[PDB]
C-alpha cells in the first residue's frame, strides 16, 4: 500500500529508510537464471545454466571475457549486463594500453562498484538491476567477486545468483571445505561446479546446449567451454 | 498514460500521437487524386481574398495540408529550405519521395521529446520527379508515418469523401485525362471549390475557379 | 551532480580525458572505425598549413553506345574515377565516395546521378580545398535518365562537363587526333577503334553501358 | 531535463495566475506614491522597520537609477534590489556606452519592463513580486512618471500610489492633483497623502522622499565644465523632511 | 620545435608463394651516434600478420600500438575471427590517413597470407596509399637492398646467354632467406646505417617464425 | 591553474565536426544554404591566419572560471566547485528565451557581474535557420 | 629551456644497474644552481634519471610521485611505459617536455631494466645508456666494459661502479657544464637500491 | 496490411535491404523501423569501408540492438522503439542465419 | 491536459492556446478599416483614469516601420516584445535588400514567432493579438490580424478584443469597399461608439491612426477630439 | 572575361560563366575557380528560395543588394577571393533594365556598361540591335587586343547564337 507512494524513484526514501527503488533492482536478479561460480587457490571456474526463448531459438550467451586473465558471468537485465560488460572490458583495455599491466581483478570489481553506485543516487537513471560474478587470476592468485547492482562487491570462494541460486549456494556452503583445496586438478573443480549447479535445477537437466563452463588459472588463460566441449563434464 | 509522448499505453498505444491525429481530423478538408498524367489537389464576407491552401515547395513538387495552419506553415517553410538545400548540394531537384521523407522526418523529430509539441498537421504531397512522369501522391501523419496513395482525403470530412473515392476510383481504370481527374476531384468535394493541377516538367495550374465542372456534375 | 563532481574528482598528461583522443587511440571501442566522414588530425598550431607545406594520359567521350574511357578507380559498377594527383588522396576519397554512393542508393533505391556523385565529390574536395588533396578525378557513367555523363573534378574544386576530356602529358596530341575523327554517331567497335587510335597517338579500355561499365583490356 | 515547463500559465479564464498573485503581493506591500509637478516629480514611501534597532539609514527604498531618474517600489524588497542593480547596469550598457548619454526615462522604464516581463515567460523563475514607480526627467520628454507592474506593463501617470493605501491615496491625489502644482506644492501634497496613508508614527525618520528637479551642481562633485549637469535626482535628508513636517 | 626525427635502419618485405618474409636491421640511430644495436624493428601483430613502421621510431611505435589495439577490438567485436590481410591493410590505411595533415612520418609494411594462403606483402605511403606487392624494401639503404633482390629473385635485364629473357623461378623459403641475408650483408658493407644485426620474421601457414642473424658491428 | 587560455586550437578537423548544420542529402558535408555564411566559400580550411588575440579573448572568461574552480577545489575541496557548477547549470538550463539576447539577471549575480561591464556587454552583437524553431531544436536537441 | 641539467649516464651489470648524474642545473653559461638532484628513485626497484629543463624535470618528478601515490591504492617497465606515453602525447600536443629520461631498475623477475626516452618519444634499450654529452663521451667508455648483452654476466658491480666513476671523471674533464659533485645509485637484485648522494670526482 | 484499397500496396515496403547479403522485415511503429534501418545501413556501409568486408549478420544485428539500448545507458531516445526487426542474411562465417 | 501548452487533449485541442485566445476577449476593442485610399486604425483605451497621462500614453497603436503600423490588443509587455522584434526584422530586411519590407513578410515572421512559443513547453503563448496596417508596392494597402495561436488572416475590416463579434457585425452591415479614408474614419468611430462599454466615447478613451497617401499619422488627442466632434460623437 | 551593356530596352551580357537568378534576372561572374562558382550557386539557391517563399520575383536592385551583402559576409571570415559579378535584370515594376557590378570586396555600383572603348560608341538610346552591334565591335577589338551571349528582356532571358 503506502510503498506505492515512496517507490517512484531512486531519490525518495520512505518513512522507514527503505529506498524501495534499489530493492526492486535487487529483486530483478531473482528473475535471472542460475549461475554458479567457485575457485580453488590455483584455478577459478564459472558454471551457468543458459536458457533459450523457444525451441526454435539459440541459447543466450551468459558468460564473457574481459581479457585473457579475467572473465564475467551475467544474471538479470540484458541491457545493463551489456553496459557493464562493455564498461569492464573498456577498463581492462585502457589499463593495458596505458600501463601494459593486467588490471587487478579486485580493482576491476571496485570500478564496477563505483560505476553502479552513481545510478543509485541521481534522479534520472535507474539502478542496473543485474548481478555479476567476476573471476580472474593475477599475481594475487585466483579471484571470485560477486557484484550486486546496489553497488556492493564481495570476494567469495563460491556463490550463485539467479532465480533458485539459494539451492546451489546452500550446497556450496556445505562443501567449501572440499573445493578450495582442489589445486592443480581443475577437472575436479569443474565437475564440483557442475554438481553444485545440478542442484537448483527444476524440470530441467544439464545439456551441452543449456550448460556453459569457463575456467582460468595459473597455467590456463580464460577459456569458455560450450556445446560439445561441455559433454566432458555433464 | 495520455499525458506524454514518452509513455506507452498498456496496450502499446502512444495516445499523445493519436490526439495529434484527432487534431488533424479537425482541420479543413484536403483532397488529392492521381491520374495517369496529372495529380489533382482540392479543398467571412470581409476577408481580403487576394492576400489557396496548396503550397508549392518546388517547381516540380507541391504540398497541401490539413490541421493547424501555423504548424503547416512552419513545416512548409522547412520543406522549402530542404528542397533548395538539396538542389544546392546536389545538382538534381529533389525526388518527391525524398521531400515527403524529409517532411515526415521533421514531423517525427518533433515527436522525439516530451518538451516539444508534435506538429498537429497531416500533409498531402503531390508532384513529379525531375525528368520523370509517374505521378506520385503521398500522405504524412503527425507520427512521421508516410504512405503512397492513388487518392486520399484528410480532415473534417475525410471519412465520407474517402468512402466515396473508394468506390468511384478504380485501381486499374484510373482517370486517364486531366478533365477526368478534375471531375472526380470536384465530385468528391461536392460530397461534403478549389482545384490545382500538377503536370510533368514543373507545370502547375490553379484551375481558374472554372465552375463548368461544377455545373456539369450538378447536371449529372 | 555526481557527473559534475567527477569532473573535479594522471590521465590529463597523456590527454586520455579527451574523448576524440580515446576514440583515435581505440580506447573507447572501435568507434573510429564506426564513423562516416573520417576525422583527420590537424597540428595544434597557429599555422597548420605552413606545417603541412613543410611536410599518364586518359580520355573519355560520350557516344551512341555510352562512353569509352581509355588507375580508373571502380567507384561502383556504374561509376568510374580516374585516379589523378596524389594516389593516397585519390584512393582514400574515392573509396569514401563509393561508400557515400552506396548509402545514397540504399536510401533512395535509385542509381545515383553522375551529376550528383560528381557534385558530392567536388563539394567535399572544396571543403578541404587549400590543404593537400591533390586530385583530378574525372567522373564517368551512364544513367537511364541522364544518359552518358562526364564530369571532371579538381583539387581546386573545379567541376566541368563536356563531350570530350583529354588529360595528361599527351593531352594536346590526343585531343588533336581525336577531333580529326570524333563523332556522336560512332558505331561501338568504331568508337573503340577511334579510342585506341587516340590513346596510341598519345602513347586500357573501359566501355560504359546502362548495365554497367565493361573492361576491354 | 533540457526543458523546464512554464511556471506562469493562463487559467481557463484567460488570466495568468502568477501575474495575478504578484499583483496581490504588490497590493500587500506598504504604500508608496509619486506626483508630477510642473517643475519636478515627487516619490515617497514609508520606512517600515521590523525593529527600532534597525538602521533606517540603510532602508534605501528609493534609489537612483540615473542622475535624472529614480525608482521606488512596493512588495518584495530583494526583487526590487536585484531589479535596481540590473536597471542601472542596462542604463549604462545599452545606452550610456552607445550614445554617450543617459537614457531617457521612457526607455529605461521600457528596459525594466522588458526585464520584468521575461520572468513571466521563463519556466525557471516566478515573476517579480514588485511594482515600481519610476520618476525622471529627459531633455525632450521633460519630467515623467511611470508605474511598472509585475507583468512588465507600464503606463505614464500624473500621480499614482501603490500598496495597501493605493486606492485611498489615488483618490486623495485625484481630488488634490492639478496641472499647476509647483514642486513645493507637490511635496506638500505628497507629505499629506502619506500622513493619511502611513500607519503609526509619522516622522521624518519613518519616511523618505526624493525629487527630480533642477540640476544640483553642489552634488556634481567637480567644477569647471560649465555645460556639465548636476544630478536632478535628490533625496531629502530626514532633517529637511522634519522641517517640512513642521509646516 | 620539430616534432619528427630520423632513426635510420631499414626494412624489407618479400612475398613468397606459401610464405612472406619481413626483414629489418636492429640498429637504432641518431645523427652519427648509435642509440642501440638491437631494437626489434619488425613485430608479430597476431593473425599471422607481421608489421614494421620504418622511419621515425616514435611514430612507428605509436602506429603499431594503435594497430595491435585495433586488432584486439576486431577480435572482441567479431568473436576472435582471423583478421584478413586485406582487412588489416584497410585498417592500417584508415589509421594512417587519419593523420593526413599531421602524418606518421613512417613508411610501413605488413606481410602475411591472403585467403588463398598465397604470400602477401603490402606497403603504405605515410598518408596511406597502399599496394599489394611481391617484394618491397624500405628505409635509408632501400636503394641498395632492392636492386640486388630485383636482380636475384626476379631476373630483370638478364637474358638466356647468347639468346639475346631467362624465365623467373619460384624460390624456397630458406633460399629467399639466404638472399635477404646476403643482401643485408652487402648493404651493411656499403651503407653506414644498416645495422649490427638482421632479424627475419618468416610467415608461414604454420604461423610466424623469428630468425636473427648478426651483422658487422661497425 | 591558468591565467592566459592555453588550450585554444582545434586538434582535429572533420567535415562533420559541425553538428546541427549537416546536409540531409549527404550526412558528411555541411549545409551551405543553412549555414547562411555566404556559401561553402567559408570552407573550414579557411580557418587560418587567425588574429593572435582572438583565440584567447573568446575564451578568456572560460579560463578565468576554470582557474577559479581549480582554486576552490584546492582550498575548499570538491564540494565547492561542484556546488557552484550545479547552480550555474541550473540557471543556464532553466533560462530558455529565444527572443532575448540579454543575459540572465541571476546569471550575472552568480558570476558576480552585477556591477561590471565588459565590451561583450556593450557590444552584444538571415533568410534561413534564424527562426524560433531552430532555437527550439537546438535547445531540446530535436 | 632556461635551467638545464647536464647529462645522465648509466649501465647494467651482472646483478643490477648503475645510474649517475652531475647534480647541477646551469642557467645558460651561468652555473646558477648547485645541488639540483636529478636522480629520482621511484620506490625500491627503480630510479628515473632526468636531464634537460629542470622545471620540466620537477614536473615529471611530481608526475612520478603522483604515479606512486596512485599505485599505493611498481615494475620499472610500468613507470617507463607511463613516462614514454606522457612524453609522446606532449610531443603530439606540440608541447614537449624538454627532457631526456632514463628509467633504470630491476623487474620483479630480476631482469635488469634500461630504457631511454627523449622529448621526441624516441626509445631504445642498451647495455649502456647516456644522455646529452654523455652519449658521445661516456657511452664509448661504458661500451668498453659491456659491449654486448653476453658481457652482462661477466661484469661485476665493482667494475661497473669504477667505470661509471671514471666516465663521470672524463665528463668533468671535458663537459663545460659538468659539476665536480654527482650522485650515483646502484639498483641490485640482491641488495636492493643503494643511492650514494654527493659523490665527488677525484 | 492496407488501410484502404486506395493505398498503393507497391509502396508499403515492410522488407528492406540492409546489405547485399542482409535483409530486414519490419513490424510495429514504422518511424522507429525507418530509424533502425537507416542506422543498420550506415553501420553496414561503414564496416565495408573500414574493413573491406561485408558485415557479419550477427555483428549487424548486434549494432542494431546496441541502438535499441539507447533509451537507457549505451540517453538518446525518450522511449524504447515500438518495433521488432527480423534480420536475415548470409555470411562466410556462419552461412544462412535468421535473427 | 491544460497544465502546459505542449499537451494535446483527447479532443485533439490545445486548451492552453484557447485560453490565450480567451485572454484577448478581455482587452479593449481594437478596429481596423482598409479604404480605397488608405487604412484607418482605432482602439479603445479601456485602462483609463484622470491621473493617467493620456497625452503620452501611446499604448495600443505602434508603428513598426514607415508604411506599416500595428494595433495591439492583449498583454502590453508581450506586445512590446513582439513589436521590438518586428521592428528589428523590418530594419534587417531594409538593410539586406535596400527595400521596405513587404507587410505580409513581417506579419508572417511575427506569426511564426508567436507560433513557436506555443510549441516549446517552457514558453507560454503570447497573450496578444495584433492588427497590422501597412502599404507595399506589391499588394498596396493591406490589413492583417494574428492570434496567440500564430495564425493570421488578411482583412478589409477587422475588430479584435472584447466585443469583436458586435463590431464585426456592424462592419459587415455598414462596410462598403469603395468608401474613402474620410468615410472609414467615421465608420470606425461609429462602430467603436456603438461597441464600447463606456457611457460615452470620450476622446481620452480613444487611440486613432491612419495610413494613407506614403505617410502615417498617429493622432494627438487634440485632432482626435476634432475628428470626434466632426463625426458628431 | 565578362561584359555587359545596358540598353534602352534590354540588358545585354557577354562572357568568355553565368547563372539565372530569376526569369527576369541574370547573374554573370568571373574569378577564382571553385570559390566563384560555389558563391554563384549559393546566391542562386538563395534567390530561388526567396522567389518560392514569396511567389514573387525579387527586383534586380534587391538581388544585387543581396549579392553584395553575401559577398561581404563571405569575405569577413577568410582571405578575399578574387571575384567580379555582373547582374543584369529587367525591373518589371519600374519597367526598365538595370545593370549592377560587384567587385571582389563587395563594392556595388550601377553602371551603363562594365567588364572584367565603348565611351566612343555607347548611347543610352540604343536598341538591342545597336547593342548587339556594339557587342560585336567590342569583341572584334578584343580579338585585335589578342563568347556566350545573353539578353534580358520583357520576355525574359534569351540565348543569342550571333556570338
Amino acid at each position: 500500500m503506502f510503498r506505492n507512494n515512496y517507490d517512484g524513484d531512486t531519490v525518495t526514501f520512505s518513512p522507514t529508510g527503505r529506498l524501495f527503488q534499489v530493492e526492486y533492482a535487487l529483486e530483478a536478479i531473482k528473475q535471472g537464471s542460475v549461475t554458479v561460480g567457485l575457485r580453488s587457490n590455483t584455478h577459478a571456474v564459472l558454471v551457468a545454466l543458459k536458457r533459450n526463448a523457444d525451441e526454435l531459438s539459440s541459447y543466450q550467451k551468459k558468460i564473457i571475457k574481459c581479457d585473457e586473465h579475467m572473465g564475467l558471468s551475467l544474471a538479470g537485465l540484458a541491457p545493463d549486463a551489456r553496459v557493464l560488460s562493455n564498461y569492464l572490458r573498456q577498463q581492462c583495455n585502457y589499463s593495458s594500453l596505458v600501463f601494459n599491466r593486467k588490471l587487478a581483478v579486485e580493482r576491476a570489481g571496485h570500478l564496477l562498484c563505483d560505476k553502479a553506485q552513481k545510478n543509485t543516487q541521481s534522479y534520472g537513471g535507474r539502478p542496473y538491476g543485474v548481478g555479476l560474478l567476476i573471476i580472474g587470476y593475477d599475481k594475487s592468485g585466483a579471484h571470485l567477486l560477486e557484484f550486486q547492482p546496489s553497488g556492493n562487491v564481495t570476494e567469495l570462494y563460491g556463490t550463485a545468483i539467479g532465480a533458485r541460486s539459494q539451492g546451489a549456494k546452500t550446497y556450496l556452503e556445505r562443501t567449501l571445505d572440499t573445493f578450495i583445496k582442489i589445486d592443480g586438478n581443475p577437472d575436479e573443480l569443474i565437475k564440483a561446479g557442475v554438481e553444485a549447479i545440478s542442484q537448483s535445477l527444476r524440470d530441467e537437466s544439464l545439456t551441452v546446449d543449456n550448460l556453459s563452463i569457463a575456467i582460468v588459472g595459473k597455467d590456463t588463460p580464460f577459456t569458455i567451454y560450450d556445446g560439445e566441449a561441455v559433454a566432458k563434464y555433464i | 498514460y495520455d499525458r506524454a509522448l514518452s509513455i506507452f499505453s498498456p496496450d502499446g498505444h502512444i495516445f499523445q500521437v493519436e490526439y495529434a491525429l484527432e487534431a488533424v481530423k479537425r482541420g479543413t478538408c484536403a483532397v488529392g487524386v492521381k491520374g495517369k498524367n496529372c495529380v489533382v489537389l482540392g479543398c467571412l464576407k470581409l476577408q481580403d481574398t487576394r492576400i489557396s491552401k496548396v503550397s508549392k515547395i518546388d517547381s516540380h513538387v507541391v504540398l497541401s495540408f490539413s490541421g493547424l495552419n501555423a504548424d503547416s506553415r512552419i513545416l512548409i517553410e522547412k520543406a522549402r529550405v530542404e528542397a533548395q538545400s538539396h538542389r544546392l548540394t546536389l545538382e538534381d531537384p529533389v525526388t518527391v519521395e525524398y521531400l515527403t521523407r524529409y517532411v515526415a522526418g521533421v514531423q517525427q523529430r518533433y515527436t522525439q521529446s516530451g518538451g516539444v509539441r508534435p506538429f498537429g498537421v497531416s500533409t498531402l504531397i503531390a508532384g513529379f520527379d525531375p525528368r520523370d512522369d509517374e505521378p506520385k501522391l503521398y500522405q504524412t501523419e503527425p507520427s512521421g508515418i508516410y504512405s503512397s496513395w492513388s487518392a486520399q482525403t484528410i480532415g473534417r470530412n475525410s471519412k465520407t469523401v474517402r468512402e466515396f473515392l473508394e468506390k468511384n476510383y478504380d485501381r486499374k481504370e484510373p482517370p486517364a485525362t486531366v478533365e477526368e481527374c478534375v471531375k472526380l476531384t470536384v465530385r468528391s468535394l461536392l460530397e461534403v471549390i478549389e482545384i490545382t493541377v500538377v503536370k510533368p516538367d514543373s507545370d502547375i495550374v490553379a484551375l481558374s475557379s472554372e465552375e463548368i465542372n461544377q455545373y456539369v456534375t450538378q447536371i449529372e | 551532480m555526481q557527473a559534475i563532481a567527477d569532473s573535479f574528482s594522471l590521465v590529463k598528461e597523456l590527454q586520455y580525458d579527451n574523448e576524440q583522443n580515446l576514440e583515435s587511440d581505440f580506447v573507447t571501442g572501435a568507434s573510429q572505425f564506426q564513423r562516416l566522414a573520417p576525422s583527420l588530425t590537424v597540428p595544434p598550431i597557429a599555422s597548420p598549413q605552413q606545417f603541412l607545406r613543410a611536410h599518364t594520359t586518359t580520355l573519355a567521350f560520350r557516344f551512341q553506345g555510352g562512353i569509352i574511357v581509355a588507375k580508373v578507380i571502380e567507384i561502383n559498377p556504374f561509376l568510374l574515377g580516374t585516379m589523378a594527383g596524389g594516389a593516397a588522396d585519390c584512393q582514400f576519397w574515392e573509396t569514401w565516395l563509393g561508400s557515400q554512393c552506396r548509402l545514397h542508393e540504399l536510401r533512395e533505391k535509385e542509381r545515383i546521378s553522375v551529376a550528383a556523385a560528381s557534385k558530392i565529390l567536388s563539394n567535399l574536395v572544396y571543403q578541404y580545398k587549400g590543404a593537400g588533396l591533390s586530385m583530378g578525378t574525372m567522373i564517368c557513367g551512364y544513367t537511364r535518365k541522364e544518359g552518358p555523363t562526364i564530369y571532371y573534378v579538381d583539387s581546386d574544386g573545379t567541376r566541368l562537363k563536356g563531350d570530350i576530356f583529354c588529360v595528361g602529358s599527351g593531352q594536346t596530341f590526343a585531343y588533336g587526333v581525336l577531333d580529326s575523327n570524333y563523332k556522336w554517331d560512332l558505331s561501338v567497335e568504331d568508337a573503340l577503334y577511334l579510342g585506341k587510335r587516340s590513346i596510341l597517338a598519345a602513347a586500357n579500355l573501359y566501355h560504359v553501358t546502362e548495365d554497367g561499365w565493361i573492361y576491354h583490356g | 531535463d533540457r526543458y523546464s515547463f512554464s511556471l506562469t500559465t493562463f487559467s481557463p479564464s484567460g488570466k495568468l495566475g502568477q501575474i495575478d498573485y504578484a499583483l496581490t503581493a504588490v497590493k500587500q506591500g506598504v504604500t508608496s506614491l509619486g506626483i508630477k509637478a510642473t517643475n519636478g516629480v515627487v516619490i515617497a514611501t514609508e520606512k517600515k522597520s521590523s525593529s527600532p534597532l534597525a538602521m533606517s539609514e540603510t532602508l534605501s527604498k528609493v534609489s537612483l537609477l540615473t542622475p535624472d531618474i529614480g525608482a521606488v517600489y512596493s512588495g518584495m524588497g530583494p526583487d526590487y534590489r536585484v531589479l535596481v542593480d540590473k536597471s542601472r547596469k542596462v542604463a549604462h550598457t545599452s545606452y550610456k556606452r552607445i550614445y554617450g548619454e543617459y537614457p531617457p526615462t521612457k526607455l529605461l522604464v521600457s528596459e525594466v519592463a522588458k526585464i520584468m516581463q521575461e520572468a513571466t515567460q521563463s519556466g525557471g523563475v516566478r515573476p517579480f513580486g514588485v511594482s515600481l514607480l519610476i520618476a525622471g526627467h529627459d531633455e525632450f520628454n521633460g519630467f515623467s512618471l511611470y508605474q511598472v507592474d509585475p507583468s512588465g506593463s507600464y503606463f505614464p501617470w500624473k500621480a499614482t500610489a501603490i500598496g495597501k493605501g493605493s486606492v485611498a491615496a489615488k483618490t486623495f491625489l485625484e481630488k488634490r492633483w492639478n496641472d499647476e502644482l509647483e514642486l513645493e506644492d507637490a511635496i506638500h501634497i505628497a507629505l499629506l497623502t502619506l500622513k493619511e496613508s502611513v500607519e503609526g508614527e509619522f516622522n521624518g525618520d519613518t519616511i523618505e522622499l526624493a525629487i527630480i528637479g533642477d540640476e544640483n551642481p553642489d552634488l556634481l562633485g567637480y567644477t569647471g565644465i560649465p555645460t556639465d549637469k548636476g544630478p536632478r535626482f535628490r533625496k531629502l535628508t530626514s532633517q529637511e523632511i522634519n522641517d517640512r513636517l513642521e509646516a | 620545435f620539430n616534432p619528427y626525427g630520423d632513426n635510420g635502419g631499414t626494412i624489407l618485405g618479400i612475398a613468397g608463394e606459401d610464405f612472406a618474409v619481413l626483414a629489418g636491421d636492429t640498429r637504432n640511430i641518431t645523427d652519427y651516434s648509435i642509440n642501440s644495436r638491437y631494437e626489434p624493428k619488425v613485430f608479430d601483430c597476431g593473425d599471422n600478420i607481421v608489421m614494421s613502421a620504418n622511419g621515425f621510431a616514435a611514430d612507428g611505435d605509436a602506429l603499431v600500438k594503435r594497430f595491435k589495439n585495433s586488432v584486439k577490438w576486431y577480435h572482441f567485436d567479431h568473436n576472435d575471427k582471423k583478421l584478413s590481410i586485406n582487412s588489416a591493410a584497410r585498417n592500417i590505411q584508415h589509421l594512417l590517413y587519419g593523420k593526413r595533415f599531421f602524418p606518421y612520418y613512417v613508411h610501413t609494411i605488413i606481410a602475411g597470407l591472403d585467403e588463398d594462403g598465397k604470400g602477401a606483402v603490402y606497403s603504405f605511403d605515410p598518408v596511406g596509399s597502399y599496394e599489394r606487392e611481391q617484394c618491397r624494401a624500405g628505409g635509408a639503404a632501400a636503394s641498395l637492398i632492392m636492386p640486388f633482390l630485383d636482380n636475384q629473385v626476379n631476373f630483370k635485364n638478364q637474358y638466356e646467354p647468347g639468346t639475346n629473357k631467362k624465365p623467373l623461378k619460384y624460390l624456397s623459403v630458406e633460399e629467399v632467406i639466404k638472399l635477404v641475408r646476403d643482401s643485408f650483408t652487402s648493404a651493411t658493407e656499403r651503407h653506414i646505417q644498416v645495422g649490427d644485426g638482421l632479424e627475419i620474421l618468416i610467415v608461414t601457414k604454420d604461423g610466424v617464425r623469428k630468425e636473427f642473424y648478426e651483422l658487422k658491428r661497425d | 591553474m591558468n591565467i592566459v587560455p592555453q588550450d585554444t586550437f582545434k586538434s582535429q578537423v572533420s567535415t562533420d565536426q559541425d553538428k546541427s548544420v549537416l546536409s540531409s542529402a549527404v550526412p558528411s558535408l555541411p549545409d551551405t544554404l543553412r549555414q547562411q555564411e555566404g556559401g561553402a566559400v567559408p570552407l573550414s580550411t579557411q580557418l587560418n591566419d587567425r588574429h593572435p588575440l582572438e583565440s584567447t579573448l573568446k575564451n578568456w572568461e572560460t579560463t578565468q572560471r576554470q582557474r577559479q574552480m581549480e582554486q576552490y577545489r584546492q582550498i575548499f575541496g570538491i564540494a565547492e566547485p561542484m556546488k557552484r557548477t550545479m547552480e550555474m547549470e541550473i540557471v543556464n538550463r532553466t533560462d530558455f528565451n529565444p527572443l532575448s539576447t540579454n543575459g540572465s539577471i541571476h546569471r550575472d549575480i552568480l558570476l558576480n557581474k552585477e556591477c561590471s561591464i565588459d565590451w561583450e556587454d556593450v557590444y552584444p552583437g538571415t533568410m534561413v535557420g534564424d527562426d524560433v524553431h531552430s532555437k527550439i531544436e537546438k535547445q531540446l536537441g530535436i | 629551456p632556461i635551467v638545464t641539467g647536464t647529462s645522465v649516464i648509466s649501465m647494467k651489470y651482472d646483478n643490477g644497474v648503475i645510474i649517475a648524474a652531475d647534480n647541477l642545473g646551469s642557467y645558460g653559461s651561468l652555473l646558477r644552481f648547485n645541488g639540483v638532484e636529478r636522480l629520482i628513485p621511484v620506490g625500491d626497484n627503480t630510479v628515473v634519471g632526468i636531464s634537460g629543463d629542470i622545471s620540466d624535470m620537477q614536473h615529471i618528478e611530481r608526475l612520478l610521485k603522483d604515479l606512486v601515490t596512485e599505485n599505493a591504492y611498481l615494475e620499472p617497465s610500468y613507470i617507463f611505459e607511463y613516462l614514454a606515453t606522457v612524453m609522446y602525447q606532449r610531443r603530439s600536443k606540440m608541447n614537449p617536455l624538454w627532457n631526456a629520461i632514463i628509467v633504470a631498475g630491476v623487474q620483479s623477475n630480476g631482469d635488469q631494466f634500461l630504457r631511454y626516452v627523449n622529448l621526441l618519444g624516441v626509445t631504445y634499450s642498451s647495455p649502456t645508456l647516456a644522455t646529452g654529452f654523455g652519449a658521445h663521451m661516456a657511452n664509448p667508455l661504458l661500451r668498453k666494459v659491456v659491449d654486448r648483452e653476453s658481457d652482462i654476466p661477466k661484469t661485476t658491480v665493482q667494475v661497473a661502479e669504477e667505470a661509471i666513476v671514471n666516465a663521470m671523471r672524463v665528463l668533468y674533464y671535458r663537459d663545460a657544464r659538468s659539476s665536480r659533485n654527482f650522485s650515483l645509485a646502484i639498483i641490485d637484485k640482491n641488495t636492493g637500491l643503494t643511492f650514494k648522494k654527493n659523490l665527488q670526482v677525484e | 496490411r492496407a488501410t484502404s484499397p486506395l493505398l498503393e500496396s507497391d509502396s508499403i515496403e515492410k522488407i528492406v535491404e540492409i546489405d547485399r547479403h542482409i535483409g530486414c522485415a519490419m513490424s510495429g511503429l514504422t518511424a522507429d523501423a525507418r530509424s533502425m534501418i537507416e542506422h543498420a545501413r550506415t553501420a553496414a556501409v561503414t564496416h565495408n569501408l573500414y574493413y573491406d568486408e561485408d558485415i557479419n549478420v550477427e555483428s549487424l544485428t548486434q549494432s542494431v540492438c546496441d541502438l535499441a539500448l539507447r533509451f537507457g545507458e549505451g540517453r538518446l531516445m525518450s522511449r524504447p522503439f515500438g518495433v521488432a526487426l527480423l534480420i536475415a542474411g548470409h555470411d562466410a562465417d556462419d552461412g544462412y542465419q535468421l535473427f | 491536459y491544460d497544465s502546459r501548452t505542449t499537451i494535446f487533449s483527447p479532443e485533439g485541442r490545445l486548451y492552453q492556446v484557447e485560453y490565450a485566445l480567451e485572454s484577448i476577449s478581455h482587452a479593449g476593442t481594437a478596429i481596423g478599416i482598409m479604404a480605397s485610399d488608405g487604412i484607418v486604425l482605432a482602439a479603445e483605451r479601456k485602462v483609463t483614469s484622470t491621473l493617467l497621462e493620456q497625452d503620452t500614453s501611446t499604448e495600443k497603436l505602434y508603428k513598426l516601420n514607415d508604411k506599416i503600423a500595428v494595433a495591439v490588443a492583449g498583454l502590453t509587455a508581450d506586445a512590446e516584445i513582439l513589436i521590438n522584434t518586428a521592428r528589428i526584422h523590418a530594419q534587417n530586411y531594409l538593410k539586406t535588400y535596400n527595400e521596405d519590407i513587404p507587410v505580409e513578410i513581417l506579419v508572417r515572421r511575427l506569426s511564426d514567432i508567436k507560433q513557436g512559443y506555443t510549441q516549446h513547453g517552457g514558453l507560454r503563448p503570447f497573450g496578444v493579438s495584433f492588427i497590422y496596417a501597412g502599404y507595399d508596392d506589391r499588394y498596396g494597402y493591406q490589413l492583417y490580424t494574428s492570434n496567440p495561436s500564430g495564425n493570421y488572416t488578411g482583412w478589409k475590416a477587422i475588430s479584435v478584443g472584447a466585443n469583436t463579434s458586435a463590431a464585426q457585425t456592424l462592419l459587415q452591415m455598414d462596410y462598403k469597399d469603395d468608401m474613402k479614408v474620410d468615410d472609414a474614419i467615421e465608420l470606425a468611430l461609429k462602430t467603436l461608439s456603438k461597441t464600447t462599454d463606456s457611457s460615452a466615447l470620450t476622446y481620452d478613451r480613444l487611440e486613432f491612426a491612419t495610413i494613407r497617401k506614403v505617410y502615417q499619422k498617429i493622432f494627438k488627442p487634440q485632432e482626435i477630439k476634432d475628428i470626434l466632434v466632426k463625426t458628431g460623437i | 572575361i565578362i561584359l555587359g551593356i545596358r540598353v534602352q530596352d534590354s540588358v545585354i551580357l557577354a562572357s568568355s560563366k553565368t547563372r539565372q537568378l530569376s526569369p527576369h534576372t541574370l547573374m554573370s561572374f568571373a574569378g577564382e575557380a571553385g570559390d566563384t562558382v560555389q558563391f554563384a550557386e549559393y546566391i542562386q539557391a538563395n534567390i530561388q528560395l526567396y522567389s518560392i517563399r514569396e511567389d514573387y520575383e525579387l527586383s534586380p536592385q534587391a538581388v544585387s543588394s543581396f549579392v553584395r551583402q553575401e559577398l561581404a559576409k563571405s569575405i569577413r571570415s577568410r582571405r578575399p577571393y578574387q571575384v567580379n559579378v555582373l547582374i543584369g535584370g529587367y525591373d518589371k515594376k519600374k519597367n526598365k533594365p538595370e545593370l549592377y557590378q560587384i567587385d571582389y570586396l563587395g563594392t556595388k555600383v550601377e553602371l551603363p556598361y562594365g567588364a572584367h572603348l565603348l565611351d566612343h560608341h555607347y548611347r543610352p538610346d540604343m536598341t538591342t540591335e545597336e547593342g548587339l552591334d556594339l557587342l560585336k565591335l567590342c569583341v572584334q577589338e578584343l580579338e585585335k587586343r589578342m563568347v556566350i551571349v545573353k539578353i534580358v528582356d520583357k520576355d525574359g532571358i534569351r540565348q543569342v547564337d550571333d556570338f
